[PDB]
């Protein structure tokens, strides 16, 4: 039928001026272009077919050829930036935007998908899709009282494409585009389909991956409670973007971080900081590090939620990149914490795993640990208890490691190490 | 994570 045509035959059919011959040739192109094993994208491009496909998107009396070319162009646009650029170069962006209004749901959906691929290429094509006015028709497809009346795959496609309009930096998406999209995004973030939740949550993570003003737009929409709820989900595909979004938000101001805490996020961290997925633990610990960089009352809520033992645990045993985030969380904690909070940290057992990580070859983690120890000694000074900490560090082999760090190549490490020797082990 | 671009295999 239309199975395994040559590109040359596809060209012959598409260059006939017979719409039905063109349809069958376009379907044959679609079938080539949708095979998983090496779809001949560049051959189709090189045969000059993209402009014909784009012209077929406008064949209103001819919805099957609209669909077939939309699918063909979608998969071409799914490839490299050069392959996506060829689709854009053929005029596909306004054609696909016009196709969003198709009364045929499967065609509308295919145009949604193709625009998602185009926008997914990068900020430039994302902004170009926005400039051609994709957002209004995309959002109009979701302007129903209850998202649950929409077809499942259709809604997931719309969510995914919207998330690509929220994606990428240098530049971030246009502020008015974000403002226009956000209420619908918030709708999707409360939907019951796990894939819609995951992609909405990714979209929110992109929007919060930026300056405090970007974070504020999201936080002001009141999504933090829902993010915290998703943070506790059982599905890893939902926890991951929820944790990234929460982690992004706490890189913001202390007040933005406070929303995260007020929404109850800290109660999820016993599980997050022991999560068997390495990247969850790492990003939970990174998130903790930006919370312990907060105000003393925020450190206190970390304490109250029982999270210092969990930091001790991650410091004691975790993927090394997670232990690095934990070292940072401790240094931030000891930099901003009260004497009592820092004392509490020692009582939880921080010293020995902190010492054990001074054997790491990573130069940066050593400075982080040395600085935390400095901060802990300064707290010990204020209680006249310096020497007890010196014994503690002595008894677990920490002083041996600090001594040996005088012999470290890095200047700031050898310095900070020799200082620690000069003030507390003399 | 997730996919910047999606290839349509079927349906």
């Amino acid at each position: 039928g239309t199975v395994n045509w040559s590109v040359e035959d596809i060209v012959k059919g598409i260059n006939s001026n017979n719409l039905e011959s063109q349809l069958q040739a376009t379907q044959a192109a679609r079938k080539l272009l949708s095979r998983e094993k090496q779809p001949p994208i560049d051959n189709i491009i090189r045969a000059g077919l993209i402009p014909k496909f784009v012209s077929f998107l406008g064949k209103t009396d001819c919805s099957p050829i609209q669909f077939e070319s939309a699918w063909a162009l979608t998969n071409i646009a799914s490839g490299t930036s050069e392959q996506t650029k060829a689709v854009v170069d053929g005029g596909a962006i306004p054609a696909f935007i016009s196709l969003l209004a198709s009364p045929h749901a499967h065609i509308s959906e295919q145009a949604v998908w193709a625009l998602g691929n185009i926008a997914g290429d990068g900020s430039a094509f994302r902004d170009l899709v926005i400039k051609h006015g994709a957002i209004d028709p995309l959002l109009a497809l979701l302007a129903v009282p209850d998202l649950s009346t929409l077809a499942c795959g259709y809604l997931r496609n719309l969510t995914w494409t919207l998330s690509n309009l929220c994606r990428n930096k240098n530049p971030a998406p246009p502020l008015d585009a974000v403002e226009q999209i956000l209420p619908t995004l918030v709708r999707l973030l409360h939907h019951n389909d796990p894939e819609v939740l995951a992609d909405s949550c990714w979209a929110i993570s992109y929007l919060t991956d930026g300056p405090n003003e970007r974070i504020e737009m999201v936080v002001k929409k009141g999504v933090v409670p829902q993010l915290v709820k998703l943070l506790g989900a059982t599905e890893l595909p939902i926890v991951t973007p929820a944790l990234r979004a929460i982690g992004n938000i706490v890189t913001g101001t202390d007040e933005q971080t406070q929303k995260v805490i007020d929404a109850g996020a800290l109660a999820v961290f016993p599980s997050l900081l022991t999560n068997p997925k390495t990247n969850i633990q790492k990003e939970a610990t990174w998130t903790m590090s930006n919370i312990t960089a907060g105000r003393q009352d925020q450190i206190q809520q970390v304490v109250n939620h029982g999270l210092v033992p969990f930091l001790v645990g991650v410091l004691s045993k975790a993927d090394f990149k997670t232990q690095k985030e934990a070292a940072w969380a401790i240094t931030n904690y000891t930099s901003g914490g009260t004497v009592e909070q820092i004392v509490y940290l020692v009582h939880c057992g921080i010293i020995e795993p902190l010492m054990n990580l001074l054997s790491a070859k990573d130069t940066k983690i050593i400075q982080v640990i040395l600085d935390a120890i400095s901060n802990i000694f300064q707290a010990a000074e204020k209680l006249g208890e310096t020497e007890k900490l010196s014994i503690m560090i002595e008894e677990c082999g920490g002083l041996d490691k600090i001594e040996a760090l005088q012999r470290h190549e890095n200047e700031s490490v050898y310095k900070a190490s020799l200082n620690l020797i000069e003030k507390y082990f003399s | 994570t997730p996919n910047t671009k999606r290839f349509k295999k079927e349906e």
